[PDB]
């Protein structure tokens, strides 16, 4: 995965990063939150979901970080996928476990939608503001 | 070999029926075998002084253009380098004269004078047979060149080095230029294959090159029979015909009685040629063992150095064959040491084929042209 | 001009096809190198005869 | 592609080919070609191919249509040509361009993200084609039976490269 589309100015946001991510996650799209300090974590923090996150290197405790809410990603593929080899289905809504933070196509009701996929690389991110059902039956 | 320390009763005689031991051994003083001669001249047709110890072969991927649209804007590109890289081997090579004082005191100085000219012919025959490993020993080798380790290389030989992309075409792993005939006589759908497997890499008539077949006498005794569309060993058919050169006797032309183009040079840099087949000159090669044929192109854009690489010592003192002055002095033992020190690799993997008539299984190196064999 | 050699013909006696090799011509320039190889002696005139077969 | 042209190469006269079919012509080889054994002195009667053609190398030529191994070619296809003469004094694809020399060619475009913290550029080009002379060239593809495919690497919307 790869940032293609960021908008500065409400796209997207700077935060610090609330842990060391290494370079086994370079190139990985991961679903992040805010914890109660203010920094950066893998799936809902305190705050929910609040965007989406790719680090090119690995980065440290600390460091700035560009989260995006609304932007295109390339390159894209399942986060338990490899990177620049195992790319999205076409046409498809996109999910966020909010546990771990990885990213799937498979809907769940606690699950929360991260966008959409135009071409099997191109992902359209466009996070919504809470899980896909509050209330199942 | 003989071998040994040379002691007083090597001397045989000082004289026999008037003929004496120091003027039979002052003939041998400036000889030169005729083989060697022809071994030096390969050698010099077929290798490059190495100036580079490492080559690195750079490549750069590529992107497309998108359909553009009324408000919105492209998908960005990037493109990434990579390279492979390729070294050449070194190695250093002794021989000995060992006296005993006795001898020196009474033998000829004439054998001393032939003693060193036969070192200095063992030369000769050890650069030969190092540049003929190279091309015919089909593996892999390491060379050290400041302390970090490179792989030396054969011609392409089933491992994992992509060939370089060329004219669209684009070549997997496994590629390989060591190829075995599947039938015991030579076929033309043999030496038609052999040369394409060249001619896919560049190395074309296009790119100004001529690719040369040098080969034992037993397998152009079947090439010089190949005719168009006719039938020929294993039920091949001849997709081209093979044209004997310009000073080939008449009595040898087929049942024809005109030519279309024109026939090949009879010499191409002082060997005799043959003829052609698919435009590959075909030459008769002393050194080369029964069951074998090399394929080497020439003088294109591509090829315009020779295939072989001989890296020698960075240092002039390093260079050349040297004498060291031996550790045992005077008496009651002398001794002293030749040195010859060099390596050989090859860049261009492409630029040749070693093909090898045998009915089934794996190529087989030449025993004459193992590495660890020998020394000739 | 034309692109065809008409090929040579028997002319009613033909020189003898001899196959000309590069192996060949390493040889006979070794035969005359040796040919060197000799050395001028007294005869049988010198009281002993070991040399002779 | 080389495949088709290690065929045709072997065509003569009156002698049988692939499918049964007997050559009304023989295949005859450019200059520049290797060499060949001929079974009459005169050997060739007519005019021997030329060797180049408009820079492109020439195999040879079959009723005496020009053969060219074209590198660009996918395995199945042969594209046949005319070119020269009253007709076909004009290429075979017209290139339309836009009107206004502003638009025309290759140009760089100053992209909407400027200096800090993101930067874009653009390259735009626009261009179309089409076929006057209809009749002026034909796509043969060797299969065995039913329609003609379109190659992949030519199918219309199937990409940009």
């Amino acid at each position: 995965a790869r940032y293609d589309k960021y908008n500065p100015y409400g796209g997207g946001f700077r935060a610090p990063l609330a842990a060391d991510w290494t370079d086994a996650d370079a190139g990985k799209l991961y679903a992040v939150g805010i914890n109660n300090v203010g920094a950066v974590v893998k799936g809902a923090g305190q705050s929910g979901v609040a965007g989406v996150l790719v680090l090119t290197k690995g980065a440290k405790a600390g460091s700035i970080v560009d989260v995006m809410k609304f932007g295109e990603v390339v390159e894209f593929g399942p986060t338990s996928g490899t990177p620049g080899t195992d790319f999205g289905a076409a046409g498809t809504a996109y999910y966020a476990d909010t546990s771990t933070g990885a990213i799937n196509s498979t809907s769940g009701e606690a699950k929360v939608k991260v966008g959409h996929t135009v071409g099997a690389q191109r992902l359209i991110v466009a996070v919504a503001d809470g899980v896909v059902d509050p209330s199942p039956a | 070999n003989q071998g040994g320390y040379n002691t007083a009763g090597d001397i045989k005689y000082k004289t026999a029926d008037g003929v004496s031991y120091d003027s039979l051994w002052n003939l041998f003083s400036n000889v030169t075998d005729e083989w060697n001669k022809h071994k030096s001249k390969m050698v010099q047709l077929m290798t490059f002084p190495v100036t580079n110890q490492t080559e690195k072969v750079p490549r750069i991927g590529q992107f497309g253009f998108e359909k553009a649209s009324e408000f919105g804007v492209p998908e960005s590109k990037r493109t990434e380098l990579s390279f492979y890289q390729l070294a050449y081997d070194f190695e250093d090579y002794d021989l000995a004269f060992r006296y005993t004082w006795k001898f020196l005191r009474d033998a000829p100085s004439s054998q001393i004078k032939a003693y060193h000219n036969q070192a200095l012919q063992a030369d000769a025959k050890l650069i030969h047979r190092k540049v003929m490993e190279a091309i015919f020993d089909n593996r892999e080798r390491e060379a050290d060149i400041e302390g970090l380790p490179y792989k030396v290389y054969p011609l392409y030989n089933g491992d994992n080095m992509i060939p370089p992309e060329y004219n669209g075409t684009t070549f997997s792993t496994g590629h390989n230029h060591y190829l075995v005939s599947g039938g015991t006589k030579i076929d033309s759908a043999d030496v038609e294959m052999a040369a394409d497997h060249i001619r896919e890499h560049g190395y074309t008539e296009e790119n100004g090159t001529q690719l040369i077949a040098f080969a034992h006498k037993a397998e152009i005794q079947e090439v010089r029979r190949f005719r168009f569309g006719q039938t020929n060993n294993n039920s091949a058919v001849a997709n081209y015909d093979f044209v004997q050169s310009q000073g080939e006797s008449p009595l040898y032309l087929p049942n024809a009685d005109g030519l279309l183009g024109k026939q090949p040079q009879s010499m191409w840099k002082g060997l005799r040629v043959k003829g052609s087949y698919d435009d590959v000159l075909w030459i008769e090669e002393p050194t080369m063992p029964a069951g074998y044929v090399l394929f080497l192109a020439t003088g294109g854009t591509l090829a315009q150095q020779n295939l072989v690489g001989l890296r020698e010592h960075e240092d002039a003192a390093w260079r050349g064959l040297r004498q060291i002055p031996g550790n045992q002095t005077r008496y009651p033992l002398i001794d002293s040491f030749y040195q010859r020190s060099f390596g050989t690799g090859i860049r261009q993997r492409g630029g040749a084929v070693v093909l090898q008539i045998k009915a089934s299984g794996t190529y087989d190196i030449p025993t004459k042209w193992t590495n660890g064999g020998g020394f000739e | 001009a034309k692109g065809v050699k008409k090929l040579p013909k028997r002319k009613g006696t033909n020189p003898i096809p001899r196959d000309k090799w590069n192996s060949d011509d390493i040889a006979r320039r070794q035969l005359e190198q040796d040919q060197k190889l000799h050395l001028t002696t007294k005869g049988p005139h010198t009281g002993t005869n070991d040399s002779f077969k």
